[PDB]
Formats: structure tokens, C-alpha cells, sequence
């Protein structure tokens, strides 16, 4: 604070004082400032109280704007100065007497909440995140153990038209579970590995579609831990959890048999479904935790309103804290889109980075438009709260308190307490949808992720990578050129991981079917070091389904992916059928 | 200017009371920008400015509320608000300059027009700095390929220099900076590039292609006595090869932009667009369309006939509704040759 | 410039003030003085000094703005090479008793002792990579023409019949070429002359010698304009450039197996016959000093180890010492490089390679006591500059007693111009030196030299410059850049030498195995700035450093040169730079 106001003081006066003096010699022979003496009057030290005091706060608005500038010209590539909300598992069930044309019908519903704290409760996004079809249900699956290592579900019920219903769309149900990582991951290990799965018919209520024609399979991860970077290497449009949230863009095993059931008369299904090549291990439990249907964790975002202000001058700074806003919420989200009824234009609204250029060089058909915010601070115990300004050539001079103007926005949720609550209230999500629904929370909500990047010396390193190369070559840039997006949860498991040894490039030629010569590459990394985690047939399988997804990287490439752990029994390689249609 | 009063403080006299000193050096600007009185000529030519009333008053920003402009003076900024605004003021007058303003008395108010030279020449650049000098947020600067907060958050992609050959300046840096960030990539940028320029329209692309002639000028499958090889080159008498020819296909349905991508309209924004943006001398793309019909005449004269290669849309005299089918074709985005000659010359004996 | 912004606001307040003292207000009371006159030292002196530092920093700030963005090449780090001292040029040595004897000279010797300045010291400076000597040394250099058309000259028979030339490794003996190079054709033609030598043949009589591996000669240290071509062209120079001339390279020259075919006493010839069926210019002279056995390039760089007064607080320390506070290196003495501090409290303690270590997200993954380095200016007026640099975490737990901390500091000075050196050797190499060594001093010295900062784009256009992107290119997209920025020593021939560019363009090769996207390129102009056969042909290695090295980041990138010597002439020269594989 005050100190360093009188640091610049002393600095400029000896700066003034002697260096401007007599380190100027030539035009000091013009000047002689020592010899010549004080003047008479108290005029000396008024004006050095004067000319270098307005040398003080220029200089601290000096040490502002940088701070600001770097912060907002490095989100261009990047976006994130953002946050993260929190999110956790909701599954859902309808009732077994609705059955009857049982179609889910994902249009416009709710969520579920619960009342916290200082009488705080929740408001999640809802979901319009489709289903195909509902499930049966789910039957008492019991893990049975074979010879061959196997471990079988059931599912059935009927009560209903289910022939001519389940016709219309079982044939790509890619329907699936989740659990705990030691015991769910280990059937994704061999949800690539399945055999033959001979019996394959789920039991009890076959008895009324009678056809077995479509199959459907399936497969699940927690999309919360490793895949935020794979929900980074994207463009410059597109939301962090509404674009990928909602979408099934993943790489899932979705492997599907075709081998038909043998069974006995009267059986509407046997109960083997699970051939593999390898052993069920042992100490391994066992749980009916596999799902029939659940959906995503889903996050909070309010759906926010407010009231048009409009005044000649409000486009500098106005910062409005809206009326619901008021009332305890504390927090809110981006500014989504701005319409309404202005003099000439009905709506004349585009945001900043995407101007169709009347102001730049298109020139033609899509006039003056500005939008944009900023999440300036100075906020009585928060981190950000700002309000948006923009500014051009529309008609205030005649219009100073008429304009087009009609603004939506989301929210979130900040102050909070530690706990983790299951959602119990707002049981209104069912009144559209005639079919009554189960409410599940599976899981313990999560935190909202804020803490980014906090000091600016990291972001050296966010500004490295475009002079730098692809983090392809020698792995000194892939221990680097890692996003700290693993590390702003902090995992010690997943900081365990980041131990990779150094990354060799190949490159092959392959033939296609035919005939064809088709470019490709071969990266090869290697472990070396042991204590990965825990079981590297789980992790290191469920690493490289990460990594190799975040390998996209030129137009002509054939996929390169082969994993080697150590000389310790195996060397997994990772390839697909490549077409010149799109890749598998 | 006479015309920054006759235009501001004539008509606009009604928010003066509650306006910004950010908003207001601002409209000035604005009110004369085709030869304004820049802002940076203050070095040497501050004489013959005229410039806005705001010195002498001793104001913090956004604190500039009173309104008094005259007009015999030839310049206006004539003000100094007593008992207010003493904006870093500590000790009172000299000993020597009381004796020649005599005695800090009404002639002070003569006095402050040569006091205050120096808060004048430092206002402007105290203003300058929060709002065009480290500020803009390439928002406030808004320039037209001029201002210095684009070139320096610009060259971080390399095009310094490079507007040569181009029809249009560098403009498409809103949207593909950041694509034009990762090296080598990628396919799914051209994506972007459609939905940018012209929505209602999808893009597709496939990864491999059948290409084919580049003809060997030897045909090499002379069966040879003295010397010949096998391991490789194989074939008949011209070869195909499909290494780098994607294939991109278009998706329309409002007509108006169905007569944008026949050459002439939008067709020469992809094509500068591709050849020395994202692409240069990576590959070469060959482009399609799929529409209803067509809007198509005929044999009219000298230039406008051809639909790409082929005609349509001139015929069915039949029946009311639709058809779907492949619209044309494009040409490539390619740059080659030969340029003629043999040599004379070589390298070094080392 | 420091006294452009001192003259900008000195002509602005004179107008100020003539437009306010002539019919604004003031001049009720201000007339008083300005009509009876008062140009005062009173008044004028301190009103103008408060305006002028208010008027210098601000200005100079705001518009220049030497962003903190621009460090980022700091940790790509060629540009040490931004204070590059004087061109000192080759050095010599005489004969010293040459009978029977073997040499072998370490470099580090320190030269010049005696020229002494005006207000201007001696300046004592080191060399690199010294010359294992072999003493032979041929006193007269003799052109002699053939009856058939071909000039030859002088042999290799001067100091033969007093040693053992049995005991001696003959290996490689270059030769730099000698100050007939300022009649600016002849080291243009005796380097290129010698792409195509021919077998030798020199009449002595004494069976003493017998050599191969025939010695390749050099000669660059002439210009260094076109060394920072080759500067940036060995991206793997990071731990070499610490020194900065690099001849470990020694500017490519080879000369093959060149067996002398000797022949008996009067019959002779020296004979490069591709090239030397096109004979020399008539107006081109021959020089007897063409002598060249004992040149070695030396660089100002001068050091010293000032004593360890050291520490107490944070990094506000940026090293003011007496050895350079003295008066005679205060007006000229400069600090150039920090290394080899940290040896206080115990044996570890904050080595200074840390600083440059980190280019990384991994900063917390790095043992304790580390380290970090920036710089400032200095000195306004000259060059000068300072380094404050500090700890990393250590610091952080405010502990100043560290104190016997080790230094090592090199540095160089500044001059006047119109100087005209003395030479002399400093020291001499003990046990080795047998009669001790004068020296000559070759050439004329130049100034030191140093980068355009002054212009935004003249930093953020190298920014471009270390990707491989060269998609397409012009003539004016390669004229201004970035050919101009290692045109530091803008002469009036090097502006005559780089506007005789006149036309770029691409075409593409596609011979093909498996597909092989690949092009060409092609440029070379008029016979008049780089129109002798050698700068011609010897600059022309120059560039072809810098295109094989910004080649491809995918493999379907190729480069291969075909140009256009003179408006009538033809050449090319590489052969089809497969790279191994940058991604």
C-alpha cells in the first residue's frame, strides 16, 4: 500500500535529481543543475511533492492492467478461467404398471433437490440427455461363478404389449452400468474380451416379443475423473459441460455378440451370458450394483431472469445484481443471449467473437453488433461478480433510455458448506411424463471445481505450446505439456500416472483391403517403473482408452497406439479398422 | 473543432450531470473519427487542438460533471472550479510568483490558465492509458486491421507480412486462432469454417479418396535385358494414388444461399480462405453439393452457363415434388508446376 | 532514441507557451516577465526537468510497451547472442626457431596489453579454440601461368631440412586466407576455386614429408553479418553459443585426398583445372601477403571473480561491484554473463542452472534451493544493464544467512570510435613457447553490436519465425523478413546486398515410390550486389542452413533449390532433404 507509494518518491527524485543531471552531458551543457543552486521560494518542494505524486498513481495504473490484459488475451485459445460445477449419478426407474408402450420420453422435465444449510436447496439442470427405450427391470443379479470364470446377470419382466413396443426400437440400446472402479472397470477389461456368450438370452419374460433378432450392447465409465481432458482438446464454441455432457460422442466398448442360446422347452431364457477368456479373480466381491438404467451425474444451472435496464451511459459500467439474486443465491453463470424490440432493429445481437464483420471487412448485411462481459473483482468476499458492457453505433443519442433488450441467464451455486446430501424434494419431474418415475441419487454430489491456475508463471507454459511442438515427441514435453486439469482435483493416484518414460516415434506403411497404401504413425511409450496403481490390467486399460482418444492429429494418419509396460509379461498394442470413410 | 460542441454539448445537454469521463473522451473521438484530433499528437502540436473543457478542474475519473464551453476564445477549455478539485494540491504558491500574481487574489483567476499547463498535458495520457494504451481487450481498440492490440494478438499464429495475395485482409481471426494454435492438425476444423460463413449449411468429410492419373513419364514395363528391379513399382500404365484428396460435401436449404456457392458468390470466400490460412500446400481438397434440383437456365451468352461442370434444372415439365441429387462439382484448391529447365551447376565437393 | 524524447516535449512547451503569452489571459501578468525577457536559470531549468523525466518514462512506456508476454523467448534462449562484442579479428604468430619441434597451443591466451585509451583503459580479451601448431611457414606467394592457360602458385618447401617431420601429425592444417580478401574477388575466387581442385605436384628433394588428408583452408571471419544465419540454423548450438563464434564447425570446407604427385627439381604445377580453365580477371592483382599459417580468431570477453559480499534480504541485489565501480570501468566496463554461483552454507546450495532448468507445468516437482535469473536495463546513456535474480522457495522462509557465495562474472567494455589497436601478447603458454610469440593484429576491429528492440513488429516477426511454417512465399514476404532481422550492421553494401532480390515462387515436385508430395523453390537475381562467382556461390550456403531446418512438421514438406544465377544463368544445388521426422 503506502510504502510503496513512497518508494516511486525517492526513486524519481534521485532519478531526476542526479541521473537526469549529469548523465545527459550534452544537453546538460545546457542545463547545469547542481551548481547553480535552490531557488529563493518554497517552490522546490512543492513541485517535487506535485510532479512526482501524479508519477505515483500513473505508474499503479500501470501495474493494473497487465494483470487484466494477460488474463484475457491468454483465454483465446484456452478457456479457462471458468469453473466447474458440481455434479453426481442420478438414476431413475419408471413403474412396472405403465409398461404398456413403456417409450421414455426425454422432452422437457426436472430434477431433484434438497434443502441445505442456511435453508439453501438445489436447483440441477434437468435432462434432455435421450433413452431409447426403458428397461424391463432389473432381476436379483447374482454373480455366478463358473469353471470358465464367468459371472452372469438376469433381467426380465413383462406385464404388458411389449411385442409390438420393444419392435420399434431394442436394436441399439447401448445400455449400461456403473460401479465401483476394482470390480465395474474389471468386466470393462473383459467387456473386450468376450467370447462366444452361447447362451445369451436374458430369462423370465421372453415369453411375449419371442424374438431375439436385434442385440444390444453396452458400455460405461465415471465421466468425471480422467475424461476432462479428454473434453479439452475441442474448439472455440462449445460449452465444457453442455456440449459433451448430454452427448455420446466417447469411445465405448459396445461389443456385441451374435451367437445364439441353446436352452430347454419352456425356458424363455438361460442364464449363462458371460463366457471369457480369463479367470474371475479371486477376493473379489460381489453386489447387484449394475444398473438397468441410470443417467448422467448432471450439474446445477439455474434459468435465471431479470428485468431491462436501459439507460444512454449504462454501456460503461452498470453491474446489476438481479432481483433473485437477492435473496441468498450466490452465484451466477455466462450471459447466454440477448433480444427484444428496439426503434428500427427488432433484435441486432451477436457476441464478440463471432462479428460477421460490418465493423471489420465482410461489410455487407449483418450490422454493428456488440456483447460481451468480463468477471472483474472487487467483490465484499467473493472471487467474481461483474455485469456486461458493450458498446457502438446504435441510436442512444435519440433513444437514451429505449433499446432492444432482453437478456438469459444461468447460475450456479458458490458459498457452500462441506456435505454431500442425496436429492429428496422436487418430485414434479414426472407431471409431463404419464409414466411415474423412480428418484435415485446414486452418488455423493462432488465439489464444484475452483481452483484454477492461480499463480502467472504456469501460464508461461500456456503460452508456450504454440511456439512449442505437438506433446508427441520425447515425453519431458508430455510430463510438461499435461494440463494441470488432472492436477486441480490433485489426485496423488492420478499424479502417480504422470509417471511416463520417454516416448520413441515410429511410422509404418499398411496395405488396405483394396490395395491401397494408407500413411500411418506408431507411437511407443514406455512405463518403466513399477507402482502405476493399483491394477494396471484395470488402469492402464482404462488409461489408454483416455489417450488414445486425444490422438487425433492430421487428416491422413492411420492410429498408432501401442502401449508397453515394462518387460513384464505383455506389450498391449491399440489399433481399429481405419477406412477411408471415417475412422472406426 | 467548432463541431465537437455544436454536436455534443448543443443537443446532448441532458445526461451531462451523470456522465463518465471514460464515455465522454470517447464520443469525441467519435464525433469527428475521419480525421480526428488524435489523441497522440500531443507531443509537439497541442496549440490548434481545441480540445474538450475538462482541465483546471482537478477531477478524478468519472467525476467530470460541470458543463461550460465558450466560444470567443478560440479554445475552449477555459475552467477552473475554485474551492474543488485540488487533485494532489499540498503546499500553496511561491514567494516570487505571489509578487507577479498579486496576492493570491483575483488575479489568481487569471493565473490558473498558466498554473494548470501541466495537469493538461497529463490528463489526456491518464485517460489514454485505460482505454487504448494496455487496456483494450481488442473491444475497446475495435480497429479494422490498424490497432496495435490485434498485430501483437495476431502474430502469435505467423502472419506478419503474409496479407499478400489475398483479396480480403486477415479477418477470420475470431473464430480460428484457436484452431490455428495446434500444429499439423486437423480435419475437423473445415467443420468451422462452413458453419462460420454461411449457417444452413453442414460439412462431411472423408478421409481417403480414389484418386488417380498422375501419368509416369516413363511407362517402365519395358521388360528389360540388361538392368531392371521389381520390390516396389509395380503396375500397368497410369497409377492411383490416394495420400492427401479429401473430399468435402456441402448441405443447403435456403435458396438464396443455393445461388451463393455457384462460382462468383461465396464460392471465392472458401477458396482464399483454404490456399494460405489453414491449409497452404498441406493437400488439396475436392469439393461436392447436394441440393434439390436446381435453379439452372441455359445457352445464354457470354458468362454465366456452366454449373460447375455439369446442366440441369431445365427440363422436368412432369411432376410437382421432389427429387434429392449430387449438385456438381468443385475445382481443386491446388498450386503446382515445373517451371521448365535443366541445370548447370552443383553443390560442393566435401 | 533517450534525447528524441527530451527534444519532443522541448519544442512542445515553447509552443505551449508562445500560443498562451501572446492573447490568452497570462499575458496581464506573465508579459511583465516575457516582454522585459526571462529566459530565466531560475524558473526554466526545473519547470522543464519536472516536465521532462514526467515526459520521457511515460511516453516511452506507453508506446514502445516491452511487454512481459516477450520473456517467453527466454526459455527458448538463442538470444544471448543480443550482446555480441567487437569483430576482434584473427590474430597471428610468428616463427619461433623452427628446427625439430611440435606445437600444441591451448587457447585462453589474452592478448593486447598495450592499447591504452583517452578515457579509454587497455582491454584484455581471450580466444577460442587455439591451434595445435605445426611450424612451416612459405615466405613468398608467386602466381605463375601455364604455356596452355592455367595459373598455379607456391609450394610447400620452406622449413623442411631442419626438423623431424616424421614425428608429426600432418593432419588438416587449415589456413585462413590472408588481407588480399579487401580486394573483394580474390577470397570470393580462391574459396570457390577450390570446389574443384586438382592433384599436386611440387618439386622439393627431400624425402621428409609425406602427407594425405589434404587440409581444408577458411577464411569467414571476415563478415559477420552472415554468421546469425548460421546461428539459428544449428538449433542444438543451446550449450554452444555460450561462447559464440563456433568454429568448431569452422564454416564448411573440405578438400579431398590430394596426394602431391611429385615430380623431380624445375617441373611443377598446382592445378584446379575445372575451374581454372576460366582464369583470372586481368585487373585482379596478386599479393605476396597472402600468408596464412597462424590465423586464429579471438572475441572480446574479458572476466574476473569480484569476492563474495553477499547476502542479506531478497533478490534487490543485481551485483554493483568494485571491480566494475572503479572509475575506469564505470564510464566503460559492462557485466555480460552470470554462471557458476551457489556454493554457500554447505556444498549444494541454489546452483545457478535452475533458472533456465523449468520450461514446464511440473514447477512444484523440483528439489529444494533453486533458482532464478532476470535482467533490467542499467545506465541510461549507453547499454548497460543489471540482473536482479533470487531464489525459489528458500526465499520464502526469509533466512539472509548465507554469505560465503562464490562468483564468476565475464564481461566486456564500451569505447569512442577512431581507435587503431596496439598489438602484443599478454601471456604466454609455459614450457610451450620456446621464443615467445608478436602479434600483428590483422584487420581492423569493429563496434559492438546490438538487436532492434524499437519496434513491435521487429520482436513479434521472429515470434513467427521459429515454427515450419513457409507454406508460400513472395519477394517482398522474404525481403522483409526475416532477412532484415540479422541485419544488425546495416552498411550501405548491405542494403545494396539484400535489395537484389527480385522474384520468389513455388512449384511442386512429385517424382513418386509412394506418393511423395514434395516442391521446389526457387530464387536468385542480378550479377551486380552477390554477383562474383564466389559470394555467389559461398552465400549461397548460407541459406540453404536456414530452409532445410523449418522443412516440415508433415512428412509431405520438401525442399530442393534450383536458381537462377545472373538474368542468364543456371544452378542448383541440393539433393532432396529426406529429414528424419518432425512431428
Amino acid at each position: 500500500l503506502t510504502l510503496r507509494y513512497f518508494d516511486a518518491e525517492m526513486r524519481y527524485l534521485r532519478e531526476a535529481g542526479k541521473a537526469f543531471a549529469q548523465a545527459h552531458p550534452d544537453r546538460a551543457a545546457m542545463l547545469d543543475l547542481d551548481k547553480a543552486g535552490t531557488p529563493d521560494p518554497c517552490v522546490e518542494r512543492l513541485f517535487e511533492g506535485f510532479a512526482f505524486s501524479m508519477g505515483r498513481l500513473r505508474q499503479k495504473i500501470d501495474d493494473d492492467l497487465p494483470e487484466l490484459t494477460e488474463s484475457l488475451v491468454s483465454m483465446l485459445w484456452p478457456h479457462y478461467l471458468r469453473t466447474i460445477p458440481s455434479l453426481s449419478v442420478v438414476a431413475l426407474t419408471p413403474r412396472l404398471s405403465v409398461m404398456k408402450m413403456a417409450e421414455t420420453v426425454p422432452a422437457g422435465l426436472e430434477v431433484t433437490s434438497r434443502p441445505v444449510g442456511p435453508g439453501n436447496t438445489v436447483c440441477r439442470y434437468r435432462t434432455t440427455r435421450a433413452i431409447p427405450l426403458n428397461p424391463l427391470a432389473v432381476e436379483k443379479v447374482v454373480m455366478t461363478t463358473e469353471p470358465d470364470g464367468r459371472s452372469v446377470l438376469k433381467i426380465g419382466f413383462a406385464c404388458s404389449e411389449l411385442a409390438d413396443w420393444s419392435q420399434v426400437d431394442l436394436h441399439r440400446l447401448s445400455l449400461y452400468l456403473a460401479a465401483e472402479a476394482p470390480v465395474s472397470s474389471t468386466l470393462h477389461l473383459m467387456m473386450t474380451k468376450r467370447l462366444a456368450a452361447l447362451y445369451l438370452r436374458l430369462p423370465g419374460n421372453d415369453e411375449r416379443i419371442r424374438i431375439d433378432g436385434w442385440f444390444s450392447p453396452g458400455g460405461f465409465a465415471e465421466e468425471d475423473r480422467l475424461w476432462p481432458k479428454g473434453d479439452s482438446a475441442f474448439s472455440g464454441y462449445q460449452l465444457l459441460l453442455e456440449y459433451f455432457t448430454f452427448r455420446e460422442k466417447f469411445m465405448f466398448v459396445h461389443l456385441n455378440g451374435l451367437e445364439n442360446v441353446s436352452l430347454p422347452a419352456g425356458i424363455s431364457g438361460f442364464d449363462l451370458e458371460v463366457v471369457l477368456s480369463q479367470p474371475w479373480p479371486a477376493d473379489l466381491p460381489v453386489t447387484d450394483d449394475a444398473l438397468c438404467l441410470h443417467c448422467v451425474p448432471v450439474i446445477n444451472l439455474f434459468t435465471l431472469e431479470a428485468d431491462p435496464l436501459i439507460i444512454n451511459g449504462l454501456e460503461s459500467e452498470y453491474l446489476l445484481r438481479p432481483k433473485r439474486l437477492q435473496d441468498g443465491y450466490t452465484e451466477i453463470y455466462s450471459v447466454d443471449a440477448v433480444t427484444g424490440s428496439g426503434r428500427t432493429g427488432s433484435a441486432e445481437y451477436v457476441p464478440f467473437t463471432s462479428f460477421r464483420h460490418r465493423g471489420g471487412m465482410l461489410r455487407h448485411d449483418a450490422p454493428e453488433r456488440y456483447y460481451h462481459t468480463r468477471v472483474k473483482r472487487g467483490v465484499t468476499g467473493m472471487y467474481d461478480t461483474w455485469l456486461i458492457l458493450g458498446g457502438q453505433r446504435w441510436e442512444a443519442d435519440r433513444m437514451p433510455e429505449r433499446e432492444t433488450l432482453s437478456l438469459r441467464i444461468t447460475g450456479t451455486n458458490g458459498q457452500l458448506p462441506r456435505r454431500a446430501l442425496q436429492s429428496t424434494l422436487l418430485d414434479r419431474c414426472e407431471q409431463v411424463l404419464q409414466a411415474p418415475v423412480s428418484v435415485r441419487n446414486l452418488c455423493k454430489p462432488t465439489l464444484p471445481v475452483y481452483p484454477p491456475t492461480e499463480d502467472r508463471f504456469h501460464w508461461r507454459v500456456m503460452s508456450h505450446l504454440g511456439t512449442g511442438f505437438l506433446n508427441m515427441l520425447s515425453s519431458a514435453e508430455v510430463l510438461r505439456g499435461t494440463l494441470a486439469l488432472y492436477n486441480w482435483r490433485d489426485d496423488e493416484l492420478n499424479h502417480r500416472r504422470l509417471d511416463a518414460i520417454l516416448a520413441v516415434q515410429h511410422h509404418r506403411i499398411q496395405r488396405f483391403e483394396k490395395g491401397f497404401l494408407l500413411r500411418g504413425l506408431d507411437v511407443e511409450v514406455t512405463l518403466d517403473g513399477n507402482g502405476f496403481a493399483g491394477e494396471g490390467d484395470i488402469h492402464l486399460f482404462g488409461e489408454m482408452l483416455n489417450r488414445f482418444l486425444a490422438l487425433y492429429a492430421d487428416m491422413n494418419q492411420f492410429n498408432q497406439l501401442t502401449l508397453i509396460v515394462q518387460p513384464e509379461g505383455k506389450c498391449i498394442r491399440w489399433k481399429e479398422n481405419h477406412n477411408p470413410r471415417l475412422p472406426g | 473543432s467548432q463541431s465537437a460542441p455544436a454536436r455534443l454539448i448543443t443537443r446532448y445537454r441532458k445526461q451531462l450531470p451523470y456522465i463518465n469521463f471514460y464515455r465522454f473522451c470517447q464520443l469525441l473521438e467519435q464525433s469527428q473519427p475521419d480525421q480526428p484530433p488524435i489523441g497522440s499528437g500531443w507531443q509537439a502540436r497541442q496549440e490548434a487542438v481545441r480540445f474538450c473543457p475538462y482541465p483546471g478542474m482537478g477531477f478524478p475519473a468519472s467525476e467530470i460533471k460541470d458543463a461550460v464551453i465558450p466560444e470567443e476564445s478560440h479554445l475552449p477549455p477555459i475552467v477552473h472550479v475554485t474551492f474543488m478539485g485540488l487533485y494532489g494540491v499540498t503546499s500553496p504558491l511561491p514567494a516570487h510568483y505571489i509578487s507577479d500574481i498579486a496576492q493570491q487574489r483575483e488575479g489568481h483567476e487569471a493565473a490558473a490558465d498558466f498554473l494548470d499547463i501541466f495537469s493538461h498535458r497529463l490528463i489526456t495520457q491518464y485517460y489514454r492509458i485505460w482505454r487504448k494504451y494496455s487496456y483494450p481487450a481488442t473491444f475497446e481498440a475495435g480497429g479494422q486491421d490498424k490497432t496495435s492490440q490485434y498485430l501483437l494478438g495476431l502474430a502469435r499464429l505467423g502472419i506478419p507480412g503474409c496479407a499478400q495475395n489475398i483479396a480480403t485482409p486477415v479477418s477470420r481471426f475470431l473464430a480460428l486462432l484457436p484452431l490455428m494454435l495446434l500444429p499439423g492438425r486437423t480435419a475437423e476444423g473445415l467443420t468451422s469454417l462452413v458453419t462460420l460463413l454461411a449457417p444452413g449449411t453442414q460439412a462431411r468429410v472423408w478421409h481417403h479418396d480414389r484418386r488417380r492419373i498422375p501419368l509416369k513419364t516413363p511407362l517402365t514395363m519395358r521388360v528389360h535385358h540388361p538392368v531392371s528391379l521389381k520390390s516396389r513399382p509395380v503396375m500397368g500404365d497410369h497409377a492411383t494414388d490416394v495420400n492427401g484428396q479429401v473430399l468435402l460435401q456441402l448441405s443447403t436449404q435456403t435458396g438464396s444461399e443455393v445461388q451463393g456457392w455457384l462460382p462468383g458468390g461465396h464460392l471465392y470466400s472458401d477458396l482464399l480462405a483454404l490456399l494460405h490460412v489453414y491449409l497452404g500446400s498441406r493437400l488439396d481438397v475436392r469439393l461436392q453439393l447436394c441440393v434439390e434440383r436446381s435453379l439452372l437456365p441455359d445457352a445464354r451468352l457470354s458468362c454465366r452457363p456452366a454449373a460447375g461442370s455439369p446442366q440441369l434444372g431445365r427440363t422436368a415439365v412432369m411432376r410437382t415434388q421432389a427429387k434429392i441429387a449430387t449438385s456438381a462439382a468443385r475445382v481443386m484448391t491446388i498450386s503446382l508446376g515445373r517451371y521448365q529447365r535443366v541445370q548447370e551447376h552443383y553443390q560442393r565437393k566435401e
